[PDB]
């Protein structure tokens, strides 16, 4: 059977505030 | 009861030492004015904290692990960053020079100095030399290498703005300064005031 035909991925990503050093 | 006998008396401690003040838009025209504290590290350079209320009661001193720590009072929204180093030697004095790159420079160039945002909060070390030279405790005298053993100098490296982008300038209060010392006394006598 045809495989991966219409494959999508999510990875998720946070966006803080104040990227401190 | 009666003994003759001296002794280093560590103790140990925390103390509130003042609120600086971030010098903002108005009064930061030039260099000098972009340092915002310059408080020596001498036990009784604290008026009314216990250190100095203890200082008050020996000759000499000598932090063994000093610390001065800042805590902010403000969101992480506002925007400046900070400079603090110690100078192990008060005759050092960066307010002669004009170029903010080159003070920014020479206090980075001391071993024990720290940048920090105005927002978080970090601790700022004293580093102690390698003679085990003490300092006497009372208010500074003709020379200053015998009474402090440091100083604080806090400078502002950017300029303070908020939310948005206009820059204040109404020179608010950031933060407190506190310092988690540990040191030791050697000579028990009372100072005049
Ligand atoms: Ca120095
Ligand atoms: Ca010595
Ligand atoms: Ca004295």
């Amino acid at each position: 059977t045809v495989p991966n035909f219409n494959p999508i991925v999510a990875k998720p990503t946070v966006a803080p505030l104040q990227t401190n050093i | 009861a009666r003994s003759d006998v001296n002794a280093i008396t560590v103790l140990n401690g925390s103390d509130f030492l003042t609120t600086v003040k971030v010098r903002g838009s108005n009064n930061l025209i030039d260099s000098k004015s972009r340092i915002l504290v310059k408080q020596p590290i001498s036990a009784s350079s604290f008026l009314g904290t216990r250190i100095s209320g203890l200082s008050q009661f020996w000759e000499r001193y000598r932090w063994h692990k000093a610390a001065v720590r800042y805590v902010p009072a403000v969101p992480n929204t506002l925007a400046c960053q900070l400079i603090g180093y110690i100078d192990t030697d008060p005759l050092d004095d960066p307010n002669v020079i004009l170029d903010v790159d080159q003070l920014l420079r020479q206090a980075t160039s001391q071993v024990g100095a720290r940048q920090w945002n105005f927002s978080d909060t970090t601790t700022i070390p004293l580093i102690v030399r390698r003679d085990d030279q003490l300092y006497y405790t009372g208010q500074d005298k003709e020379n200053v290498r015998f009474s402090q053993q440091g100083v604080f100098y806090l400078l502002q490296v950017t300029t303070l703005l908020n939310i948005s982008g206009e820059a204040i300038t109404n020179d608010l209060i950031s933060g407190s300064l506190y310092l988690d010392w540990v040191c030791g006394f050697s000579m028990p006598q009372i100072n005049p005031s």
